């Protein structure tokens, strides 16, 4: 082979996109259900 | 005025549990279950926030449960062991009234209906301060001085 | 070194006027008797958990 090798799992193509796709779905679900739980803490404890 | 109804846990000194609206309340921290057997097979919630568990009363006994008001203005009331009084924002009793066994108990006004649970206190001779739950508006609360121990 | 010695006091400085803004805002409801202090100052002057 004339080329060096791949990063194989670094290096994924253009339209890899999916990855972020779902990353930009699954996390955000993650960073509204930790947003949710710390806006029900912060007035359970207005609720002491 | 005796129109109160209670019940144990495992037959014994254990604390209390109370018939509040329609629904039982019984605090988290006494051992073993009620003692009538047609509460205790009930599903029971809980909270640490308020040391507190609740079910809905069965529809057969429903009638036999008792009043409940959100008001605590300054003055005196009722409890099994007598001499319970509020103000400063505080519940308070002399200390030959309260001790360990006797959490759950329901304090009631001077019209018969219940305003909060005792579940411990702090003591001292004229003045013990009591750890207890009470309604405001129509949310639960637990009410808790310094240096207070559940009973 | 000069410049560390300027720039971590410019920051110690900062943390002496916090500190000297703080006690200046709290110790009006600390000498009030009856537990008064509202809830979103307790969370801004950091002080523990609730108004006890």
């Amino acid at each position: 082979a004339s080329h060096t090798t791949l990063g194989v799992q670094d290096i994924s193509v253009t339209a890899m996109s999916w990855v972020q796709k779902i990353t930009g779905g699954v996390g955000l679900v993650v960073a509204v259900a930790a947003l949710i739980l710390i806006v029900v803490l912060c007035v359970s404890f207005s609720r002491h | 005025n005796d129109c109160i109804f209670e019940v144990k846990h495992e037959g014994k000194v254990t604390g209390y549990a109370c018939l509040v609206g329609d629904k039982v309340m019984k605090p988290a921290h006494v051992k073993g279950t009620i003692d009538n057997a047609d509460l205790a097979k009930l599903a029971f919630k809980r909270s640490s926030k308020y040391d507190l568990e609740c079910a809905q009363i069965p529809v057969h006994m429903k009638s036999d449960a008792s009043k409940f008001t959100h008001e605590k203005p300054e003055g005196y009331y009722n409890w099994h062991h007598g001499a319970v009084q509020y103000s400063g924002g505080r519940f308070t009793i002399p200390t030959g009234a309260g001790k360990p066994g006797d959490s759950g108990r329901p304090i009631f006004d001077n019209k018969g209906r219940v305003v909060a649970i005792v579940l411990g206190g702090a003591n001292e001779g004229a003045r013990t301060a009591l750890s207890v739950v009470t309604w405001n508006k129509d949310i639960v609360t637990k009410i808790t001085p310094e240096g207070a121990e559940e009973w | 070194s000069v410049a560390s010695f300027v720039l971590l006091s410019m920051v110690g400085v900062a943390v002496g006027m916090c500190m000297c803004a703080r006690r200046r805002c709290i110790t009006p409801y600390e000498l009030t008797p009856g537990a008064t202090v509202p809830f979103l100052l307790s969370l801004i002057c950091c002080i523990r958990t609730a108004k006890a």
